[PDB]
């Protein structure tokens, strides 16, 4: 029941905000959060939530974040790291642009 | 910022509360993921708590019903409670943020 | 979270190549990092990401290995390094630290 | 309500694009991959509809080829929609 | 390199049946969508109907009752039959795929 | 759906850039593209979506989107460019085409 954590770039070709989703499913009996990380520093990226579609076993749910498109191509490395309470297990999945 | 100063007792009695605190300057505590971890007068070092962002909190197995971490918002101040000491507990406690930014950390003697 | 390390203390000349195997039992994936100590100073982290690199971080070392062994591997040491490195591993919340490999000057 | 379809991929330098499409008043909607504008060339995995109360939404996954995206050829998801008589879609154009 | 011909009678009498059926030299008819679209002599069309390459059809209202569109399996083409027709329903007939290959094309005459 | 196309025998000379329109009462979007028929040649579509090249297009046809008043501008014409050429929607399944227009090289 732990989660599994995919994050898409929804970019086109031409540098310059550029959003950026991170998908989250098979999750959280009960709940779990999700926090955005740029080079693992957190505090700098707020997405906007999504509530619970639930199936009645599990549930999915994403978040997607504008991320400057001045950062993008210069190697800067970006995360998306998610946290479930119960079962004390913490995912997380990375991206970076091409410069 | 990346300014996390420990504070704390120093010395402690066998049955005394042991309460250490930690400043928190830079970014918000708000911002949650922040810990409290030691390491012993070895090498060794081991995780003792969790505050989330939401207030809600996680106690490490062996500490528990002891940790009771808690912060306070308008201080921008996180501290540790540890009941009575018990002789035991005589590592450098650290504020780290969950890896992000490590303070500065102090250890507490128990004598009598 | 059982950690451990393969060799408690190493040393190398400056300009050489050090590295550090850390083991571990259960299967933790990716969710690893390093962690450097500064006798004196405020111990700082490194590659806190999952085997990648961290912000301001020297090029001289990016993170490697997966699923229960990892390892550090810092080329061209310079300046003062000679301190203990620590593997961190985060992936089970009740999070586990190893001890540290103490690098020596030869 | 006609659909809204989106299609992301993980990008990071074959790669995989999903089209997420949600908004199905009725309930149903078939979905056709289409590379520079010709279909009938790619075949993705169809996912089962989730079923939410709101509307039926799903997605699909395909794996387009490195070099045509190396290339620049782009890629569309078109979405048909039977009940609704209408037809919507998205561009990926990537980055030669 | 994935082409249309059409095929059909050159005239079908008033009140008479008319079918015509699509050739489709290449890729396969279980892929994609195709249709039945005509061009009046002047200089106007309008599409006719649907066909889905996992069975079904949609037509056009404008058409409703007199049109009939089938597939065929094997032999990867199409018919379309009109079981009503007048004089103003002489045209040029095209089989296509939605949205990308069209045929040359052929009238058919409604007369006598 | 409705259709218009209020334009017919357009003229361009050799080299000169020259455009086509349409227009409709929906706003359509982008959910449009367009036919090049050359008499005794079967129809192509030439243009995909509000502005694409299908394989095979050459970049000198170049179209532009709207939500209304959908264009294409045919840059440098050279040799074997007069057809007639329609606006093709693609919103709703009903589908509807203009008169088209048609192109002369003097
Ligand atoms: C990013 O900013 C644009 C500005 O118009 C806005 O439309 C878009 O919804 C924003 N996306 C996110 C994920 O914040
Ligand atoms: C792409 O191919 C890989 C090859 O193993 C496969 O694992 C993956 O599921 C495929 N994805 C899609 C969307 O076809």
């Amino acid at each position: 029941v732990a989660p599994e954590v995919q994050v898409l770039h929804p970019s086109s070709c031409t540098p310059s905000s550029v959003e950026l989703l991170c998908l989250v499913t098979g999750f959280s009996p009960a709940s779990a959060e999700v926090e955005w990380l740029v080079d693992g520093v957190g505090g700098l990226l707020v997405a906007s939530q999504s509530p619970a579609v639930r199936s009645g076993s599990t549930y999915s749910l994403s978040s997607r974040v504008n991320v400057s498109g001045t950062d993008w191509r210069e190697g800067k490395s970006y995360s998306c790291r998610v946290r479930h309470p119960a079962t004390n297990t913490v995912v997380e999945d990375h991206v970076k642009g091409c410069p | 910022e990346v300014q996390l100063q420990e504070s704390g007792p120093s010395l402690v009695k066998p049955s005394q509360t042991l309460s250490l605190t930690c400043s928190v300057t830079g970014a918000s505590i708000t911002s949650g993921y922040w810990n409290w971890i030691r390491k012993f007068p070895g090498n060794r070092l081991e995780y003792m708590g969790y505050i989330s962002y939401s207030g809600g909190t996680y106690y490490n197995p062996s500490l528990k019903s002891r940790i009771s971490i808690t912060r306070d918002t308008s201080k921008n101040q996180y501290y540790l409670q540890l009941n009575s000491v018990t002789t035991e507990d005589t590592a450098t406690y650290y504020c780290a943020r969950d890896f992000d930014v490590w303070g500065a950390g102090t250890t507490v003697t128990v004598s009598s | 979270i059982v950690m451990t390390q393969s060799q408690k203390f190493m040393s190398t000349s400056v300009g050489d190549r050090v590295s550090v195997t850390c083991k571990a039992s259960q299967n933790v994936g990716t969710n690893v990092g390093w962690f450097q100590q500064k006798p004196g100073q405020s111990p700082k982290s490194l590659i806190y990401s999952a085997s990648y690199r961290y912000s301001g971080v020297p090029d001289r070392f990016t993170g490697s290995g997966s699923g229960t062994d990892f390892t550090l591997t810092i080329s061209n040491v310079q300046s003062e390094d000679l301190a203990e490195y620590f593997c961190h591993q985060y992936y089970s919340y009740p999070l586990t630290f190893g001890s540290g490999t103490k690098l020596e000057i030869k």
